[PDB]
RNA sequence: CUCCGCCGGCACCUUAUGAGAAAUCAAAGUCUUUGGGUUCCGGGGGGAGUAUGGUCGCAAGGCUGAAACUUAAAGGAAUUGACGGAAGUGGUGGAGCGAUUUGUCCUUUGUACACACCGCCCGUCGCUCCUACCGAUUGAAUGGUCCGGUGAAGUGUUCGGAUCGCGGCGACGGCCGACGUCGCGAGAAGUCCAUUGAACCUUAUCAUUUAGAGGAAGGAGAAGUCGUAACAAGGUUUCCGUAGGUGAACCUGCGGAAGGAUCAUUG
RNA sequence: CGCGGUAAUUCCAGCUCCAAUAGCGUAAUUUAAGUUGUUGCAGUUAAAAAGCUCGUAGUUGGACCUUGGGCCGCGACCCCGUUACUUUGAAGAAAUUAGAGUGCUCAAAGCAAGCCAUCGCUCUGGAUACAUUAGCAUGGGAUAACAUCAUAGGA
RNA sequence: UACCUGGUUGAUCCUGCCAGUAGUCAUAUGCUUGUCUCAAAGAUUAAGCCAUGCAUGUGCAAGUAUGAACCAAUGAACUGUGAAACUGCGAAUGGCUCAUUAAAUCAGUUAUAGUUUGUUUGAUGGUAUACUCGGAUAACCGUAGUAAUUCUAGAGCUAAUACGUGCAACAAACCCCGACUUCUGGGAGGGGCGCAUUUAUUAGAUGAUGAUUCAUGAUAACUCGACGGAUCGCACGGCCGCCGGCGACGCAUCAUUCAAAUUUCUGCCCUAUCAACUUUCGAUGGUAGGAUAGGGGCCUACCAUGGUGGUGACGGGUGACGGAGAAUUAGGGUUCGAUUCCGGAGAGGGAGCCUGAGAAACGGCUACCACAUCCAAGGAAGGCAGCAGGCGCGCAAAUUACCCAAUCCUGACACGGGGAGGUAGUGACAAUAAAUAACAAUACCGGG
């Protein structure tokens, strides 16, 4: 026996039953276009995140509201999704929860909320500087766009301490430029 | 298999081990002794996984070869002894002492007792019969034999032993409204008092218990641990108190606590 | 070697049963000692499971001997066999076996119904107790008319090939009828 | 005879509020708003109701019933057109799921044709390949069972007693040593019977693999030949069952069906 | 399904474009399949009702028997036949699955950890749900099955 | 995501299949392949054959040292540390594989009032030269044999917690016989009596269980009883030679624990072109035995004629180990389940055993069959479905690496050992994250 055997793991996207259809391949690339995605599989796991959640919670909507566990499960799930800023104050309900978009996910990625808190010029420009090192969240720098950042995080989105853009030095480019000067 | 297993492999492991799914191929398979495999907890899990003084197997191997740890009073040299419900687990160096019980999610507990409190355990009779030369005797699920017992002591009946002296000095008649533990199951870890045994011939017996904030479960003989005559235990109990919370209630608790 | 396993059977449907593994140790069976009558007593050591012992007895001449009815038992050579329920092969070839009936000196039993009774079938105290048991003293003419020849009708109780001995006791009563009843149809 | 009812029966007419692919059906209705009970029975078209096994039968045959292989359709209802060796163009509205149709009163009718009868098509015989079947040779090869035996080795048991110890009686010689003497104990080889029993030989059987002269199918492909059996009343209406015959499609006899070319003679 | 017989949107290439993307193509099983149909298919003409009837097993079987009522107060009150079924309880290993907590930088994971920094502490956490059928136990008796069911010859 | 699309026609609506479309902890293969984490990996065909190496040995103060062994000390039995060897224990776990096996394994659920159980834990132990018995033997030493092997003979020594003996610290009670006594009794004396074994008689009421002639007591005997300490370490004090602590090891009994064995009920794929099967020679039941740890046709003798079957017996097929589970799933379902957890089974095929608490063991033995190795031809030695590696087979699968540091197991043991297991290597099985550019200005195209 290998005890690395035991280790579990397993898939975070489906491909679409349909390759061809032209209304599903244009909302996909105006997804992708507009968060700067790398390629479809990036939103296919969005979409798959959703489909669990979405399934978990219609799940708890076809059982009673004393039922323990849609009382219990279903606080959780509200819990989830307004600690990572999907869900408004007023939709406490499990009801809000179903009505969720890839869209509502995808607006909380580190590249998304960088690009909308001015720290970056564009979706692309975001991406570049969280694989270039430059983005932290709280005192952890974070190099995966994918990142999907809590409510109480989104404040302390900031530049690297080591990275030129936050007081850090000059990057080998620069340094090399002003020693040929 | 031709013969006994040696090896415990760690999935097989008792659950409230809680021992950890990529740790090792193995769990410490319990020896032989006072308390049945699947019920017990390890001197080694005791000293390294809940108590944190040792970090290794080969620590456990240092600590219990200097005769630092006594179980009921008694020096223990082996790794994998058995220690079970209600043993006194005392180290007569940093001076604690610890009765090992179950916590209301079934899990055993070190708990903290004082220096005399120390000096006793409670034991669960299991059957009282006639040995050789006709003399009476006791036995515990605990794996101890007491000869010339009480004559009013029967079989299921909780009796106090003191280990310094090694005799009954007190016993308790299982009976209606006598405080339990249960120490098997699903309710393992529950505390309450009995209200009624319903009795079936030829199959297992039940035992309908009422705790104390008025939940009522059920449990079968062989699970009950008598702790007190009437609605005091005899011994103290872990932070619950024998009162399982559902997990709404402890949700409620940890929202409370992270509210603070 | 014989074995004890239900694998070579018939199914109790009359299917056979395919093997779906070897004989194991821990279902063996051996050789039954085929206790002889002679008076060449050998006894083996039979070496059993968890290390213990079986005794084996081979040839076998004495025996010990209940008398129920006066509740005495004594050390009885044994003479012949005469009967046996399951097979006269055992009943020609002398064997020794649980519930075989045979013949057994009555000198030790005369030797103790003379000392204890008084009767044969020198203080005032003895004398006394005597008179006491001989009050009531009732055999039952059966055990004396054997008694006449000396042999006592016997069933061996013990089982020799495990326990190495010939035990019994003495027959008495409807068994002694039933068996003297046997003896005379054969 | 007449009239009005009730029950039961063979049917008929109209109608859709129904169903259906439609034809049509008052059940073929009460079906995605899906469940009254129950039996049989189908799963693309061929191969095929064929092979083989079994069973029934005198036989003819009946019942049960494959596979290999081959193929992209076959088939159903309806529409338009064309053909018959059958008879005598929008709009809007309406009908139809629809192609269409009404309007427009050559028409009706049949169609397996739609390259539209100069059509479509069936079978034998030729010739190239593939698959499967039967098939004597009591065809072989492989393994399993059945019957008899032979039977290693172990285990238990009977004798056996190489040998080794312990002692013994008395004695001899100078505690040791040798011999004769006599008990006990252990005990090897060997040996006896029993038991388990590998394995070997023998008979037959089963399960395999399996050549096979020759016979005889089916399919595909070129595609020749002889005709024209199916489609029109296809030129003898078609077909079902059974029997006989014929180069082949087929023909004929007897009974049956319309899936007919007649829903029709109270005349 | 089709394309290729001189104008090839289909072959061989160039250019361009498309899909997925560090991946993608090609050669049993699930889905698609309500084309196996219990939920949920068919059987006039498309494949498919046995020629017809009887008949054992199997499957399926008409109606009928303690209801009302009020009171207190959703419980209660008043005026030594079985089984299916259902309810509740105990079990039904762990791992896997579902799921609570937890910022391994994210994630697949793991069962960790967290705390202004603490010679320590949070008793730190290490939940819970599911688990056919068969077995054990509790309540219920509407529905249904079996056994009886005018020598009751009852007590 | 509870989904369809092309293909029969001149066109239509159907039936219906073909084809497409998605997945696979699903294999192979092709092309390509930068980084991180994770990770399957000679199962499918051959449970085919294997060169070589390794995978099981083990020592505490506490069984046994006189190495002609080492350090340190320098008239004393034994300093200490100790190789070797005897003794003890282990090697029945683990690892590997899935061939056989279809109510069989196995799963859940029972049972042992039908048994065994080294060990652990707890309790228990009285009637059998002693200031302590005997003979061997290894290591050692030196004569050898053989081509040869942990193949082997002879000689000289010497230990025990090896082996074999033997006092077993003492006692009451109870039972039997019983001289005498003056006597329904008293009673000397003699015998039995530990524990275990076997049988028999008896008590166990109105201690225990749902239930036992049960636990257990008493009695009579029985057994040629491997039992009832001739062992070791440390400390060594108290009374005047006698007592004396803490341990270690070992024997036996019961209980407990670790388990096994057997066992109750229910549950398994396809096939009727398998409808009868089983029963001489066990098939179903009964009686008495034998055997076994124990129940039982498990076997034997005798007796009876039963037992199963369309609610599918029996037979056949399975490219069938069972389950937990896996893939796909609106629900229902379909298919898979060699592989790391549990259970079973096997170690080329059969069979048979020894040791041992535990094996019908195969990194144990014996034999046959099949392969096959060395040979000096006289013999000798075999078992990778352990790890790695190699032939072969195939569509199909890695290094003859390092290590006990982790997990844990095992031994006389805190220390040795562990191809269990881990570490690295190969590794696009599978899975996760994630680069191959971003910005600005000119010029263009723009649009607003
Ligand atoms: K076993
Ligand atoms: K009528
Ligand atoms: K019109
Ligand atoms: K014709
Ligand atoms: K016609
Ligand atoms: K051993
Ligand atoms: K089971
Ligand atoms: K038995
Ligand atoms: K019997
Ligand atoms: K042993
Ligand atoms: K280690
Ligand atoms: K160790
Ligand atoms: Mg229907
Ligand atoms: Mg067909
Ligand atoms: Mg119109
Ligand atoms: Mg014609
Ligand atoms: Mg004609
Ligand atoms: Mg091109
Ligand atoms: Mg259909
Ligand atoms: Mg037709
Ligand atoms: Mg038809
Ligand atoms: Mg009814
Ligand atoms: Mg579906
Ligand atoms: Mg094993
Ligand atoms: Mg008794
Ligand atoms: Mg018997
Ligand atoms: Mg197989
Ligand atoms: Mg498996
Ligand atoms: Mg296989
Ligand atoms: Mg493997
Ligand atoms: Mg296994
Ligand atoms: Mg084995
Ligand atoms: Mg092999
Ligand atoms: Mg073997
Ligand atoms: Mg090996
Ligand atoms: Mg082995
Ligand atoms: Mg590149």
């Amino acid at each position: 026996v290998h005890v690395n055997f035991y280790r579990n793991y397993g898939k975070t996207f489906k491909k679409p039953r349909r390759p061809y259809e032209k209304e599903r391949l244009d909302a996909e690339l105006k997804l992708v276009g507009e968060y700067g995605l790398r390629c479809k599989r990036e939103l296919w796991r969005v979409q798959y995140a959703l489909s669990r959640i979405r399934n978990a919670a219609r799940h708890l909507l076809t059982l009673d509201e004393k039922n323990p566990r849609r009382i219990f499960e279903g606080a959780a799930l509200l819990r989830r999704m307004n600690r990572y800023g999907l869900l408004a104050e007023g939709q406490d309900k499990l009801d809000y929860v179903l009505a969720l978009t890839a869209e509502n996910f995808l607006a909380r990625r580190l590249q998304t909320l960088v690009f909308k808190a001015g720290m970056a010029k564009s979706i692309h420009h975001a991406r570049v500087l969280i694989r270039q090192r430059h983005i932290r969240v709280g005192r952890q720098i974070v190099n995966v766009p994918s990142f999907m950042v809590r409510v109480e995080s989104e404040k302390h989105i900031d530049f690297s301490l080591t990275s030129p853009f936050g007081g850090g030095p000059a990057g080998r480019v620069k340094r090399k430029n002003q020693k040929k000067a | 298999a031709r013969g006994l297993k040696k090896h415990l492999k760690r999935l097989n492991a008792p659950s409230h081990w809680m021992l950890d799914k990529l740790g090792g191929a193995f769990a410490p398979k319990p020896s032989s002794g006072p308390h049945k495999a699947r019920e017990c907890l390890p001197l080694i899990l005791i000293l390294r996984n809940r108590l944190k003084y040792a970090l290794t197997y080969r620590e456990v191997q240092s600590i219990l070869m200097q005769r630092h740890i006594m179980v009921d009073g008694k020096v223990r040299t082996d790794k994998t002894y058995p220690a079970g419900f209600m043993d006194i687990i005392s180290i007569p160096k940093t001076g604690e002492n610890y009765r090992l019980l179950y916590d209301t999610k079934g899990r055993f507990r070190l708990h903290s007792v004082r220096d005399e409190d120390a000096k006793f355990k409670l034991c669960k009779v299991r059957s009282v019969q006639f040995g050789q030369k006709g003399i009476p005797y006791l036995n515990t699920y605990d794996g101890r034999t007491i000869r010339y017992p009480d004559p009013l002591i029967k079989a299921n009946d909780t009796i106090k032993l003191d280990l310094e002296t090694n005799k009954i000095v007190d016993f308790i008649k299982f009976d209606v409204g006598n405080v339990v533990m249960v120490t098997g199951g699903r309710n393992t870890g529950r505390v309450g008092v009995i209200k009624n045994r319903e009795k079936h011939k030829g199959t297992f017996e039940t035992i309908h218990v009422e705790d104390a904030q008025g939940h009522q479960f059920a449990t079968r003989l062989g699970n009950v641990f008598t702790i007190g005559k009437g609605t005091k235990p005899w011994v103290s109990l872990p932070k619950g108190k024998g009162i399982k919370l559902t997990i709404i209630e402890e949700q409620r608790k940890r929202d409370a606590a992270a509210q603070a | 070697g014989i074995s004890r396993d239900s694998m070579h059977k018939r199914r109790a449907t009359g299917g056979k049963q395919k093997a779906w593994r070897k004989k194991r140790k821990y279902e063996l069976g051996r050789q039954p000692a085929n206790t002889k009558l002679s008076s060449n007593k050998t006894v083996r050591r039979v070496r059993v499971r968890g290390g213990n012992v079986k005794w084996r007895a081979l040839r076998l001449d004495t025996g010990n001997f209940s008398w129920g009815s006066e509740a005495v038992t004594r050390k009885t050579r044994l003479l012949d066999v005469v009967y046996n329920s399951s097979n006269n092969e055992l009943v020609r070839t002398q064997t020794l076996v649980k519930n075989a009936i045979v013949q057994v000196d009555a000198a030790p039993f005369k030797q103790w119904y003379l000392t204890h009774y008084g009767v044969e079938i020198k203080s005032n105290n003895v004398q006394r107790k005597l008179e006491k048991r001989q009050q009531g003293r009732t055999l039952d003419s059966h055990i004396e008319e054997q008694f006449s020849g000396g042999r006592l009708l016997a069933c061996i109780s013990s089982r020799p090939g495990q326990c190495g001995r010939a035990d019994g006791y003495i027959l008495e009563g409807k068994e002694l009828e039933f068996y003297m009843r046997k003896l005379q149809k054969k």
